């Protein structure tokens, strides 16, 4: 009589024998991207920026954002076995691929140590898998470096917290608990990875769902303009911005015909697997968005303030696509970004509102590099650019400097959460309680003052570590001085 | 069934009685010490929480080992017997009665058993039937909300709807000319300000009229017990039929069966089937527990009394209107007839034993087990629906299989050797094997009512993944126990058992326990000759006991599917692994003392306990950075020490009259000895409490101090600072440095209960108490109902009209844009006395059946339910809970009257 | 129901 | 069944019946197969149902008129119900034999359609017959009965 | 089901669902009658032995 | 095939009065069919041993 | 088994 169950759709873990397994690993390691690099899990740093007010909708889920209050943010989200959303499940989703990330590249090299593979294009495939696997784990780096590490502006934090990064852990160790690192030796791992994996990438893309060297290239000038090195940036982004041309249309109606199809857009440069069965998500927590029928009818919980309105020109394409009059059926503007796309749909004439994951596009790539050519004194290469994006998207600019940049960046970047980011390193405060809020609406998006007032310099930009952590490690140095 | 040396606590069939609920532990809240029972929902499906001498584990379940004769069940198997077939129900507390047993023997062990038929040479048949109603019992919560102006006024005084606006500008043209969107269908856009008024400003919507009722409950039994010489059968037949109380459907109906059967075939072996089964019906109410808009009792407690749920003729519309909506929302009503939902259980207990007697002496014992079930839901999103987002409809199908066979061999052996010196020998072998399966399977796309098969909708992007789990595990076991007695007054216990389990590694998975107990009789060797006292033994006792009940493969280190493209498969890392996981070993040391007077009439009873666990099973919380939420480990060790105590008496007077009472009392302090990671405390994120050493799990809060009557902020105490003139101080910047562990218990320390019983010439009375002390409860819905920061769409309490102002300057409930925290002041003393049951009969007359050879017996009952709870939990129920009131089911307040005829 | 309301603690045991 | 005889001669009889039936299969195509058509592997699971109630109630009066002419009488009833059920769901794409649940196959054009069968009837009849007989050597036997079909 | 004229499903896009003819329906099915006549002779021989 | 069988019938006389009686059984079933004969398959059958 | 023999003939009862 013997006792022992082995899990039934469950394999054991095992070191990589041949190809085939590093390939599933890697396809493995993509699908687990694919639902940490959302836009569902940066719409709270999208949301604490000065653009929105919440409307009578609001069931309390977005207004701790808003509105500053700092007594729910401190512990704001949860990551079980149910549910991994807010500032906790934020801080999860990225330790899980950096670990999952850390266990792929580590038994790669093994594998390529041990010569389990047959043939010279295997050997050449598992070291372009291994670039693959270091640029996934720079990106999970940075991107909890950016919210959870301050800024070189903060004046009042814990004693000793402001020259301090995150967690690094290098290796897939899964009973580590350790202190934080210095800014110095996480951003030291990031410009590591990123430029030890640019050589091993071939130079054209292969395939759009995957990571290639334009990829690298584009989170290495976005890594250097979070930094403050424009000459680097400027370097970096002029490898790639010349490969990728921007949407050709003659009125808004077939902007938003190419610009919602995930595969007839020629700007994304990186982008997840997405069909109507495997790979898509609905995203309609910033306009509120609902089929009936066959129509799609709006009630959102926070809507965008009048001067978010007054940036767009009239003529812009972006003012029908990017935000929406919408509102009340046709009273007020939200910010439709993330709708739909026309293909991730079950019956081809009712919406249901679904969207794919896109990683990095070109407009980011122009506005970095007319940034960095502003900041470093190249006046023509930053006349050139801005007013081809510009034009590209409707509405051109006329004079090119450092203010058109700002409400370009701003027109463009709306809803993917560059904003904070911004007015934290551009010296700008909130001001919520000064700015007016649309006439249109009256009786339903109305005025909230701020729970908590955030200056130049105010330690709540950066978000506090989880309860989990600093109570099962008593050995971390927190953020906040509350 | 149990050693004489063991701590054990029977209870009788007539508290197994008639009870109008599926729910039978709940029968048991105050009649054993030490056992505490608790329910947390009126639901009918609903199934209690038992916990015999505190919790013992942080990580694995708690719960005790249910054996229904001899083979071990789970607790949703029993809700499907009928509970007029259970003789007695035996709970073993200690470590000496539960040594033949081991599963999760550790918790204690409760083992129902059946009826048998006495062998009369006239068989006896029993018809019994009932019918009652179940209501809400508590309405005070809803006694201090605001009416529908009162809530507008104090809205548009507090700039929610405009920065400048009237009350009339608000209630016109804002939300009541929101005919706007009754005007798009068709079905009524000719029924507003007809017969049908959605926002009405003039009266107040009753919205718990609009989401509970009053429900009816039905059940019927038939059952022919006999025996002749050398057999015995009881046979049973009979139904059961509750409804639920709330409006969102979920009710409980059961067809059931019953044959016990014995026999002695020869003067060498006896053979014995003991058989039942039944057909079920389950549905559940699986939107309490959450904070949606209109449901519940948050629902009855937050909707606006200025929406009408119903029509002008007083009857419940289909829909509802809130301000900024796009479609209508449905009722409850509506919304279970356009979503059905249905299942269908079949469930068959197979269970037989063969003794075999040699020689004479020793007894060999065979017995095995079948447990089968077979369950069948259904669920429906009706096509062509009005108020949907789709006029398509779906549908899903699911098929569960659950076999479970035990099998079990014992060989008693039992003898003297000169004439006072009896030994007893016994060992055995036990088996036990599990496995589940489901399977799932679903379609959608529908555009009519009749052609709703699953082979009939589109075949497209409107295709799906089935579903299929698969568990399994098994168990064998070793086990010897032996008994040694003197002439009258000794009684020695010594016991071994090897336990193996599935749900640990091969290296892992086999351990020993032992126990040792004594019985001494005081009474017939010291002091046989007394005035007044009649009995007197004392026991002690001390085993270890193993708990193994935390998941099915929870030690291996696991990768799984997770598909990237269409084209080839991705696997991940699921599991982390820990292959040096086992067992979870508690020692339990107990002391008692039994005694008894005037010949029956008062008997008491007083025990001792310790329970020390050790290598404790905690699901430990890995931090962040590891990438997984948690991971079963051998961590940990946590202490009880307790205290029980009963004692039962008969006061009556004369020949007529027989009054009789019981008491019941259990305390027990609970300790954490060892937490996980050389931490001295650990606390639980954004759940209120915190393990440390040598402390219960107690709250962990910030304390509310006032407000400041100088700028009308809210104010906490600074933890351990002192001012100068003694008092303590104060602060008013919330922050987490501000939270200490306070001196609560999650886990009440004190239980127990109590019961009379009066009697006449057939007219008798009884009454049950149960009281729970020392709980208290974070009240979650008080911060919805009380707070002027956020959340103001919804009603609020009538105490948020003397809110701080510059006029309005001595009161006490602070300034308006203030969101409030969970500190002390959303803590409740959660403290109840309950009367459990009031049962009235009448036993009618022997003269009355004289001639007539056809009856000989006729009962009639008026039972009444939790009808009168004192406590000052201001929540709807302080049972419904544990840890937070949340959108809760609240008990239920029955009555019921019955009939028995006999005969 | 719809719109979830938000700020509810967790619950163990 | 249970038999009540109230008085000399008549027996009522009433009688009751269920009968379930659970059938559960399950059916592979193994992947990594060098002689197959295709790498991948398929399944494919079914759950079957069948559920058949019966009841049937007599009432049987014998009496004799003066020492040869035993008369019996019977009449009854009779209810025949049955209602089946098919589930059945598959998927396709497997590429290892340990991952091998039905939530595990490829999501494209390699889904497919569940089944669903339903069946169900009844009966029911009322009879009646009655048997006369003479002292040893006569016996005569009528009988009507109506029968009901779904 | 073999008396009623029935319509099935047919599905021709992924958009819309379609509907065909399945049987063709006899409304006038009822049961079918055997009438048996039978006449037997049962004998016995050497008390028990044919 | 293979099946595991059970049965338990039962009679009882309770009193002058009421005869019951309740005969119930239960089996547990494999069964599996070769579903290829009645076809001309290439290599299957008698067919094929011919 | 593969490529089914053809020329059978049906069969009632």
């Amino acid at each position: 009589c013997e006792l022992d169950r082995d899990p039934e759709g469950k394999d054991f873990q095992q070191p990589y024998t041949s190809f085939v397994q590093t390939k599933q690993n890697r396809d493995g390691l993509y699908a687990l991207l694919r639902n940490t690099e959302n836009p569902r899990m940066h719409f709270y740093q999208e949301l604490q920026s000065d653009m929105y007010c919440t409307t009578i909708t609001d069931g309390n889920s977005l207004a701790p954002f808003v509105n500053w209050d700092l007594g729910i943010l401190n512990d704001h989200g949860r990551a079980d076995e149910d549910e991994v959303s807010g500032i906790a499940g934020y801080y999860f989703v990225y330790n899980r691929l950096n670990q999952q990330a850390n266990a792929f590249v580590n038994n790669t090299e093994a594998a390529l140590q041990n010569q389990v593979y047959k043939n010279s294009t295997e050997i050449a495939n598992a070291k372009s898998f291994l670039a693959e696997g270091k640029v996934l784990q720079a990106l999970a780096i940075w991107r909890l470096m950016d919210r959870f590490s301050f800024h070189e502006s903060v004046t009042e934090v814990n004693s000793g917290a402001k020259d301090l990064g995150v967690i690094l852990l290098k290796e897939y160790n899964p009973g580590y608990i350790g202190p934080r690192a210095t800014k110095a030796q996480c951003y030291d791992y990031i410009l590591s990875r990123l430029s030890e994996a640019i050589e091993v990438l071939p130079e054209n893309r292969e395939s759009v769902l995957y990571v290639s060297r334009d990829y690298a290239y584009a989170l290495r000038a976005r890594i250097y303009l979070a930094l403050g090195e424009y000459g680097k940036a400027a370097a970096d982004a002029k490898m790639v911005v010349d490969k990728y041309p921007l949407i050709g249309a003659a009125d808004a109606s077939e902007f938003e015909n190419i610009y919602r199809s995930d595969a007839n857009n020629p700007e994304i440069i990186f982008r997840g697997f997405a069909s109507a069965t495997l790979g898509s998500f609905t995203a309609t927590t910033l306009n509120g968005a609902a089929p009936a029928g066959k129509d799609i009818k709006y009630n959102p919980s926070a809507v965008p303030f009048q001067w978010v309105v007054d940036l767009y020109e009239n003529e812009d394409f972006r003012k029908s696509v990017y935000i929406a009059k919408v509102v009340k059926k046709d009273k007020g503007y939200l910010v439709n970004k993330f709708l739909e796309d026309k293909a991730y749909r079950d019956v081809q004439d009712k919406p249901n509102l679904k969207v794919g994951a896109r990683y990095f596009s070109v407009a980011e790539v122009y506005l970095i590099l007319v940034e960095s050519a502003l900041q470093t004194g190249d006046t023509p290469t930053a006349e050139k650019y801005l007013k081809a994006l510009s034009k590209a998207r409707g509405a051109e600019v006329s004079v090119v400097n450092m203010e058109a940049l700002q409400a370009e960046r701003t027109r463009e970047l709306i809803g993917e959460g560059s904003r904070l980011r911004d007015m934290v390193r551009w010296s700008i405060p909130n001001n919520h309680d000064a700015f007016e809020t649309q006439p249109g609406l009256e009786g339903f998006a109305n005025t909230t003052p701020l729970k908590a007032q955030a200056p130049v310099g105010f330690y709540a930009y950066t978000w506090e570590f989880p309860q989990r952590d600093r109570q099962t490690n008593p050995q971390l140095i927190k953020n906040w001085p509350i | 069934l149990s050693t004489v040396s063991g701590s054990v606590a029977k209870v009788s069939s007539e508290k197994l009685a008639e009870k109008p609920v599926a729910n039978i532990m709940d029968a048991l809240q105050g009649q054993v010490a030490g056992m505490q029972v608790m329910t947390t929902s009126g639901d009918p499906t609903a199934v209690a929480s038992v916990e015999i001498h505190g919790t013992g584990s942080l990580g694995a379940s708690s719960a005790p080992l249910y054996i229904v004769d001899g083979m071990q069940t789970s607790l949703d198997v029993v809700a499907t017997m009928n509970p007029n077939d259970f003789e007695s129900m035996s709970v073993l507390k200690d470590a000496s009665a539960t040594s033949i047993y081991g599963a999760r023997a550790a918790n204690g062990v409760v083992f129902i058993q059946t009826k048998k038929g006495k062998m009369s040479e006239r068989g006896r048949i029993t018809f019994n039937a009932s019918y009652g109603i179940s209501q809400i019992l508590n309405t005070k919560p809803l006694d201090n909300m605001m009416t529908g102006d009162e809530l507008l006024d104090f809205q548009v005084k507090a700039g929610f709807w405009g920065n400048n606006q009237t009350v009339q500008k608000v209630k016109d043209m804002i939300l009541a000319g929101a005919e706007d969107l009754y005007g798009n269908y068709d079905s009524l856009k000719d029924e507003y300000g007809k017969t049908l008024f959605p926002v009405d400003f003039n009266h107040d919507a009753d919205w718990l009229k609009a989401l509970f009722k009053t429900a009816p409950t039905s059940q019927g039994d038939i059952s022919f017990s006999g025996g002749s010489q050398g057999t015995s059968y009881y046979a049973s037949i009979g139904y059961f039929d509750q409804e639920g109380m709330a409006r969102e459907p979920a009710n409980f109906k059961r067809y059931s069966g019953r044959l016990n059967f014995e026999s002695r075939i020869n003067e060498w072996l006896k053979v014995g089937a003991n058989l039942s089964g039944a057909i079920a019906n389950r549905r559940s109410a699986d939107y309490f527990g959450k904070y949606y808009m209109g449901s519940g009792t948050f629902g009855v407690l937050t909707m606006p009394r200025y929406y009408n749920p119903f029509d002008v003729n007083g009857d419940l519309a289909d829909v509802y209107y809130m301000y900024g909506a796009t479609r209508p929302s449905m009722t409850e009503p509506y919304f279970a007839k356009m979503r059905p939902f249905s299942s269908e259980s079949h469930q068959a207990n197979v269970n037989g034993f063969a003794q075999i007697t040699p020689i004479k002496g020793l007894t060999l014992k065979a017995q095995a087990g079948v447990d089968i079930t077979n369950t069948r839901t259904s669920s429906k999103r009706m096509p062509n629906n009005p108020y949907d987002s789709t006029p398509l409809g779906e549908r899903r199908e699911r098929a569960y299989r659950d076999v479970s066979k035990s099998f079990t061999n014992t060989a008693e052996y039992k003898f003297s050797i000169d004439e006072k010196h009896d030994l007893t020998a016994l060992m055995g072998h036990e088996y036990i094997e599990y496995e589940g399966d489901v399977i799932g399977a679903s379609s959608k796309g529908f555009e009519s009512d009749k052609l709703m098969l699953l082979s009939q909708g589109k075949t497209g992007n409107s295709l799906s993944l089935p579903e299929h789990r698969v568990a399994e595990y098994a168990y064998l076991s070793f086990f010897s126990r032996f008994n040694y007695g003197f002439d009258k007054w000794m009684y020695i216990d010594f016991s071994v058992r090897n336990d193996q389990s599935s749900r640990f590694g091969s290296n892992n998975r086999s351990a020993w326990f032992y126990s040792v107990g004594g019985m001494f009789d005081i009474y017939n060797k010291f002091i046989q000759e007394s005035n007044w006292l009649s009995d007197l033994r004392l026991k002690m006792s001390y085993g270890t006991t193993g708990n193994s009940e935390i998941g099915n493969y929870n030690h291996q280190a696991l990768v799984t599917v997770n598909n990237y493209t269409e084209d080839a498969m991705g696997l991940s890392i699921s599991t982390a692994g820990n292959p040096d996981l086992s067992w979870e070993k508690q020692s339990q040391f107990n002391f008692g003392l039994a005694a008894g007077a005037f010949n029956n009439r008062l008997s008491a009873e007083v025990d001792f306990y310790v329970r020390t666990t050790n290598d404790m099973l905690i699901d430990v919380p890995m931090p962040y950075i590891s990438g997984f939420f948690s991971q079963y480990q051998n961590v940990g060790s946590m202490k009880n020490t307790g205290v029980d105590l009963s004692l039962k008496g008969t006061i009556y007077q004369n020949k007529d009259w027989n009054v009789y009472a019981s008491a019941n009392f259990n305390y027990n302090r609970q300790e954490i000895t060892k937490l996980f990671f050389g931490l001295n405390k650990y606390m639980l994120p954004n759940t209120g409490t915190i393990w440390e050493i040598g402390y219960p799990n107690s709250f962990y809060m910030a304390e509310y101090a006032g407000i400041d009557k100088k700028t009308g902020k809210q104010l906490w105490y600074v933890p351990g600072q002192v001012d100068a003139d003694g008092n303590k101080v104060t602060t008013s910047q919330y922050s987490a440095d501000l939270e200490t562990r306070i001196d609560k218990s999650v886990t009440p320390p004190i239980t127990g209960g109590f019961s009379l019983g009066a009697s006449w010439k057939g007219l008798s009375l009884d009454a049950d108490f149960a009281y729970i002390v020392g709980k208290w409860m974070i009240n979650n819905d008080r911060y919805f109902t009380e707070n002027g920061g956020g959340l103001m769409q919804l009603n609020k309490d009538k105490m948020l009209l003397n809110a701080w102002t510059e006029d309005n300057k001595e009161t006490d409930v602070p300034k308006l844009g203030q969101s409030p925290q969970f500190d002390t002041h959303l803590l409740e003393n959660a403290s109840f006395l309950r009367l459990k049951n009031l049962k009235l009969t009448y036993v009618l007359p022997n003269s009355l059946f004289a001639g007539q050879n056809v009856i000989g017996g006729a009962r009639v009952y008026l039972m009444a339910r939790n009808l009168l709870t004192v406590t000052k939990y201001k929540g709807f129920d302080p049972e419904a809970g544990g840890n937070v009131g949340k959108n809760q089911y609240p008990n239920s307040k029955q009555y019921v009257a019955g009939i028995q005829l006999s005969f | 129901g719809g719109a979830t309301t938000a700020t509810t603690t967790t619950s163990t045991s």
